[PDB]
């Protein structure tokens, strides 16, 4: 029961960050992250 | 800065782009 469906392409996930003076956003945790690049020669 | 159907009318097909002004300003 499947088919080939026509959309609106999505922009992405719309989030609104909080803005205030007195407020502030530090991480309390990190990760290393390892990508792959192509680039022919 | 229509000639956009004018070229069109002598067989040169113009493809749309695929972000439009709508979604690029988004982007933006």
């Amino acid at each position: 029961s499947q088919s080939i469906i026509a959309y609106t392409m999505s922009l992405g996930v719309e989030n609104s960050v909080a803005y205030s003076n007195n407020s502030i956003a530090i991480p309390t945790n990190f990760t290393i992250s390892v990508t792959t690049e192509i680039l022919p020669v | 800065t229509d000639l956009i159907c004018a070229q069109k009318f002598n067989g040169l097909t113009v493809l749309p782009p695929l972000l439009t002004d709508e979604m690029i300003a988004q982007y933006t």
